[PDB]
């Protein structure tokens, strides 16, 4: 077998079906990647890093979140659930055709009581649980463990909550809910019907054994109006051609379409939510030839990609992104290195292996030796020590030039002169020479200061230069010029060393000035498609601190146009004319200017092929490896000479520009160099400079085609570019969240400021930000790292950016214009739509007012009537503060509390307490005001703003009173929590009832009973207690007539019946058919 | 069809004439060894986390001064290399460079996020001062 | 405060935190203090992820030995040197040879 689309051979008929659907072909999963080259057979597929047992499979090693879930079950998130349960004598009991009986399904719970409830996905069928659940309990429950889960570690009690973290815990719960709806609609089938009152309306059909228990929930119009009831007149008014599917596809796929517009109950947040989240991904999709394209570009031109396909219109590949998030990501990056050399050490270590493995070149010291043949050649074999192989050095001197912003390469302490060396001495000659060749490739902007200041050192005694001030000298050690501002004024300006006091130093000073290696930038990766994370630099261009030209094989060794090349013989020109007069050389009895000509004669024409090497390929490798690294290039600028341009600082900013904070230096910033220092081994980078050589058949087309197919099958750029994604929402979603429980120069739109809070401060908001990681790690299934380096010391900022400085206190500062983010939008969303729907999610607004109301009425105290409420418009009502000050009676008188106007007040009348009062002196006040509350005439209003409750029905038709649950509440009640409201409600009834008394205590301050939904259901009506018909309002497109179709009043009321539209797509793997160029 | 998770939560054709596999080619860069090479260079970078809270509030990580942290790493990160390279001594050295460089700091737990240092931890420190202030019933 | 029993001491630092619910006299003192001046009030963060390098605090003190232990570090601070000078004075006492 073969697939004649991308050349592969297959082995089983359902082998090419399965395979073919890789391309975009039918018939009639388990993959990442999968190449194949064309000049050979072996495939290479790359498979995820957690699965168990791979037969010969590479792995994808990165943290990819999981962007891309389905949904089959419905879209709703509230469910109606029965309260109070009865059962009523009906007329109609069932149906009849010919001799078959069909009960009766009805849409709603046939109860008494019956209010709405938030189970978020308490209907749907799911392939990935993303496991963040807002799960509530029906009212009669006590849900207080939904907001005491964030801030209260320690607690005065188990069932109560602090007030003070009321706001912090609902801003989590709708992050949650918001982040628990992040699915992705879903097509299962359909089905027809015949009913009398749905006729000839395709209805969908969930997966599973039954389909027909979910056709009552999901289309309330299914059900006549058998009976007379509020159910029944209620489908009575609904319209009746909106049910079952809308529209389909003209694209169909077999004989099914390949989306549809289906009438179903949902919720208009949700499929709001789920909306954007779909826009937010298909704003994000690339194509097969892009990404032929893109990897044929990052080749450089060695091996073509090519990714063939067929025409299709549901593929989905989200992979594409802006190049702000990628400098997010960098930046965050940048941040976790945080001066921790194990974080750098694993990385350059493993880049230096990986260029060792894919170059060309071959480091043998043989060649040395068979050149070579005090004996200054034996000396200066003896201290290059050609038989040692380790080069490490070498290549993480290459590997170390991606990474100039953060890690900084010097050569090693131990390389320079002992004692500071003198030119009388063989052994410091040859030690010179080792480093003066070895420090042009380090990334120290003080290497040409070291270079010169060490022959200036061994050069004491003998020549003289100016000195700067008068407390340094000449013999001043050449390592310790580590920073720009110690560079000495002579070596600046040239021409104030004198040729006729110091010849060889200006010598080797102007050698320094002429024939250092130039600086020059190559371009690397593709940024149509991949972006760019260069945060410094311009999107497309990689920094090397040599010249770079174009390869070629047949270019001759000796050539004094290449820079190392021509450095290699320049210092062996001055070396040998410091030797030449043995000016410089007294106590040599016998003269070894002979031998050392000689030898630097040899070191000089040598036949190396490094500078070859590192003038023509090494630059195209490190432009092939970097666009598929995990932690990409951090570049600061090289500057050759230029002293005013040295970086010497790098530091990361958290909060605005507009603004004036704590200077909180980033841990950047104490390096001395620019970033973490690390030593080379300048014996091994000069052996390794001047011992190379190739292969004696490298033909370059075969070997870097060869080198590059196996690594370019084993790349993670797209997991990194949707890991990028997700890091740049979490950031945009976390400030946007933490700007609202503090005091923040980040204005957005405070939607709920009702809900009591305090202005928290670095430790309370930085373990807010936790669990706010925490919860978005959880939904994405992430394990590695998001916002943990934004987490080290006040969270509370309000914007990202990097910035270096120059020696002249220039600075260059970067900000990432962060674009719009969907987690950040809908949780906006989700509380504005709080601010009006706060009840079903268990709150009230406003306060409670204490006081005993015994009668025979039958208000539902969570609607109470304007006569029992009172507040500070009304005359005759004492407010009070935190200087409230009991004080006993004497002799008959009575007590007497403490006004905030200042005078005392007995034991009478309405007051107004701010729950602080009561939350200090609660063991107190209890004691002191029980009895009056109880029997006396004392009623008090508790301001609280925010107050979960929880509801206790009983019958009106008996003797009730709320005094036992409303003295365990004020006892309850302590300094740190709070336990939800106890309230009292009576039961309504749709037959008439007797009438008994009922005495109680607390009742709101406004309307709070939004949450129920309907109160005797399958009656005709009610006669007794609160009355609640069903809320046509949320049934809009049913029973309001002239409603487009897809109209929603969403920020005010949510809809319960809406217009979904289900998907069904493909999401192919990464296929690539790599080719070979003559 | 359900996927699992990776972390926890809250819980007549006849052959024609073109086809055959008898390897006749090998790479010389070397399809395996490149192939390991991309293995160890394609790793995520380690998470560097000490200094930021958990749940409870509480940071992360050893109770040691920065500078000492700061060295402390450096140094371990020399051994590591010396175990990589497969010798006695580290060649590319991150500690005892020629630089001066005593102003380092390296993020340790020994600082809490306010600025003080936690020598006794961010939970029982509120335990404490909240338990500071309570009070019982009369008799 | 770093100590075995710590919990008696937040009520002896800050006289100002208890409430008054009480017309006895430390509540008749208490309902006349400001409210703000408590605990910290400024710091000088320098480096982000480090020890704060000094706070201005109201608590239970003593003007007396506030008095004399600032007397005591303004004269431990007009000792203070910092290492670049300690540099230039080791180069300059060793003459070039260090
Ligand atoms: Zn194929």
């Amino acid at each position: 077998y073969q697939c004649h689309v991308c050349s592969a051979v297959l082995f089983s008929p359902l082998d090419l079906d399965a395979h073919v659907a890789s391309h975009g072909l039918h018939g009639n999963q388990r993959h990442i990647t999968e190449f194949i080259s064309s000049w050979q057979n072996h495939p290479i597929v790359q498979v995820s890093a957690d699965v168990e047992n791979r037969k010969t499979a590479q792995l994808l090693h990165a943290d990819t979140p999981r962007l891309v879930t389905w949904d089959a079950g419905l879209c709703t998130s509230f469910k109606i659930v029965p309260i109070v349960p009865a059962q009523v004598p009906q007329d109609v009991l069932a149906y009849t055709f010919f001799t078959s009986s069909y009960a009766i399904q009805s849409p709603f719970p046939e109860a008494a009581v019956s209010r709405i409830v938030v189970h978020t996905r308490w209907a749907s069928n799911v392939d990935f649980d993303r496991d963040s659940s807002v799960i509530m309990a029906p009212p009669t429950e006590n849900n207080i463990h939904l907001f005491k889960q964030l801030l209260n570690t320690e607690t005065l009690s188990v069932r109560g909550a602090n007030p003070l973290m009321f706001r912090a815990n609902v801003l989590h719960m709708l992050l949650e809910f918001v982040l628990d709806n992040l699915y992705l609609n879903r097509h299962t089938g359909f089905s027809q019907d015949h009913t009398p009152f749905t006729e000839g309306a395709n209805l969908r059909s969930l997966p599973g054994p039954d389909a027909e228990k979910w056709y009552s929930i999901m289309y309330p119009t299914r059900m006549g109006t058998p009976n007379v009831s509020k159910i029944c007149n209620f489908v009575a008014s609904c319209v009746r051609n909106r049910v079952g599917r809308f529209d389909r596809a003209q694209m169909m796929n077999g004989a099914m379409s390949e989306w549809v517009d289906v009438f179903e109950t949902s919720d208009a947040l949700t499929v709001s939510i789920r909306g954007r989240w779909m826009a937010r991904l298909a704003r994000m999709n690339i194509n097969p030839t892009e990404i032929e394209w893109a990897l044929t570009e990052c080749a450089q031109g060695y091996v073509t990609v090519t990714s063939p396909y067929a025409p299709s219109v549901n593929r989905l590949m989200p992979y594409r992104i802006s190049n702000a998030e990628r400098q997010i990501s960098q930046i965050i990056r940048v941040m976790n290195i945080g001066n921790n050399a194990t974080v750098i050490q694993p990385v350059l270590q493993d880049i230096s292996v990986l260029l060792q493995r894919i170059s060309p070149l071959q480091i043998d010291p043989t060649i040395i030796s068979n050149t070579m043949s005090l004996s200054p050649a034996s000396s200066i074999l003896g201290k290059l020590r050609p038989s040692n192989s380790d080069f490490s050095s070498f290549r993480v001197a290459l590997a170390g030039w991606l990474y100039n912003g953060v890690v900084t390469t010097v050569i090693d302490d131990s390389s320079y002169p002992k004692d500071g060396g003198s030119v009388t001495s063989l052994e410091n000659l040859w030690d010179f020479f080792i480093l003066a060749l070895a420090l042009p490739l380090t990334t120290d902007p003080c290497a040409p200061v070291k270079a010169f200041m060490t022959l200036a050192n061994m050069m004491v005694g003998f020549e003289t230069i100016p000195m700067d001030n008068q407390i340094y000298t000449q013999s001043r050690r050449a390592s310790a010029f580590s920073t720009p501002h110690t560079w000495p004024r002579c070596f600046m300006n040239i021409q104030l060393i004198s040729p006729i006091d110091a010849p060889i130093l200006r010598q080797w000073a102007e050698i320094i000035h002429r024939y250092w290696p130039n600086p020059s930038q190559i371009r690397y990766g593709t940024p149509n498609v991949f972006g760019s994370a260069n945060l410094f630099t311009p999107p497309e261009v990689l920094l090397l601190p040599i010249d770079h030209q174009p390869a070629n094989v047949t270019t001759p060794t000796l050539d004094f146009t290449n820079e190392l090349t021509n450095w290699r013989a320049r210092v062996c020109e001055l070396m040998k004319n410091l030797v030449d007069n043995q000016r410089y050389q007294p106590g040599w009895t016998q003269s070894l200017v002979s031998s050392m000509r000689g030898t630097l004669g040899k070191l000089k024409l040598i036949k190396s092929m490094t500078p070859m090497y590192l003038q023509q390929l090494a630059p195209v490798e490190l432009a092939v490896i970097a666009p598929m690294l995990p932690f990409p290039p951090f570049q600061v600028p090289y500057v050759r000479l230029d002293r005013d341009r040295v970086p010497t600082m790098v530091g990361v900013t958290r909060q605005s520009r507009d603004t004036i904070t704590q200077p909180a230096l980033s841990l950047s910033t104490t390096n001395t160099t620019v970033g973490v220092p690390l030593a080379l081994d300048a014996r091994a980078i000069t052996v390794a400079l001047l011992s190379g050589k190739y292969p004696p058949d490298l033909v370059t087309n075969v070997w870097y085609a060869d080198a590059i197919y196996p690594m370019y099958a084993d790349t993670e750029v797209f997991s990194n570019l949707q890991r990028d994604v997700i890091t740049c929402e979490a950031v945009q979603t976390l400030v946007t969240l933490v700007a609202q429980i503090s005091e923040t120069q980040y204005p957005v739109d405070r939607y709920l400021d009702w809900i009591p809070s305090l202005r928290a401060s670095a430790a309370t908001a930085a373990t807010f930000a936790e669990w706010v990681n925490t919860s978005m790690k959880t939904a994405f299934d992430l394990s590695d790292m998001l916002l943990e380096p934004l987490l080290s010391g006040d969270p509370r900022m309000t914007q990202l950016a990097i910035q270096y400085q120059q020696y002249n206190g220039r600075t260059f500062n970067v900000i990432p214009e962060m674009p719009g983010s969907v987690i950040a939008d809908c949780v906006q969303l989700t509380a504005e739509v709080f601010n009006h729907e706060y009840n079903l999610f268990g709150i009230a607004r406003g306060d409670i007012i204490i006081g005993r109301v015994q009668s025979t009425h039958l208000w539902s105290p969570l609607a109470p009537p304007p006569d029992l409420v009172f507040d500070r418009d009304t005359p005759g009502v004492h407010i009070f503060g935190r200087d409230c000050r009991i004080s006993f009676g004497m002799n008959g008188a009575a007590p007497m509390i403490r006004d905030e106007t200042g005078m005392m007040v007995p034991f009478e009348g309405n007051w107004i307490f701010p729950l602080a009062l009561w939350q200090m002196n609660t063991r107190y006040f209890n004691q002191q005001f029980d009895a009056w509350i109880k029997t006396g005439e004392l009623r008090i209003r508790i301001e609280m703003g925010a107050y979960p409750y929880m509801l206790h029905y009983y019958d009106p038709r008996q003797y009730a009173n709320a005094w036992n649950l409303t003295s365990a509440w004020l006892e309850e009640i302590t300094p740190t929590s709070i336990p939800s409201v106890p309230f009292m409600v009576p039961i309504s009834s749709d037959h008439d009832i007797s009438s008994a008394p009922a005495v109680q205590y607390i009742i709101s301050t406004e309307y709070n009973d939004r949450s129920l939904f309907c109160t005797n259901s399958s009656s005709p009506q009610t006669i007794a207690g609160p009355d609640k018909h069903i809320p046509v309002e949320r049934y809009n497109i049913l029973t309001n007539p002239d409603a487009p179709p897809t109209q929603i009043q969403l920020p005010e009321v949510v809809d319960l019946y809406n217009v979904v539209t289900r998907y069904a797509y493909e999401t192919p793997p990464i296929t690539a058919v790599v080719m070979g160029v003559p | 069809k359900r996927i699992p998770r990776k972390t926890k939560g809250k819980s007549p054709a006849t052959a024609e004439p073109g086809t055959s596999n008898c390897e006749h080619y090998k790479a010389r860069p070397g399809i395996a060894s490149v192939q390991k090479a991309t293995e160890s260079a394609e790793l995520p970078m380690k998470n560097n986390d000490e200094g930021t809270p958990d749940k409870r509030g509480n940071t992360k990580g050893a109770l040691v001064n920065e500078h000492v942290e700061a060295r402390d790493e450096a140094d371990d990160a020399t051994k590591k290399q010396a175990k990589d390279t497969e010798k006695a001594k580290a060649q590319v050295t991150y500690s005892d460079t020629g630089i001066n460089n005593a102003n380092e700091l390296s993020r340790s737990g020994n600082v809490d996020n306010e600025g003080g240092s936690n020598q006794k931890p961010m939970s029982t420190r509120i335990a404490e001062a909240t338990s500071a202030i309570v009070s019982k019933h009369p008799a």
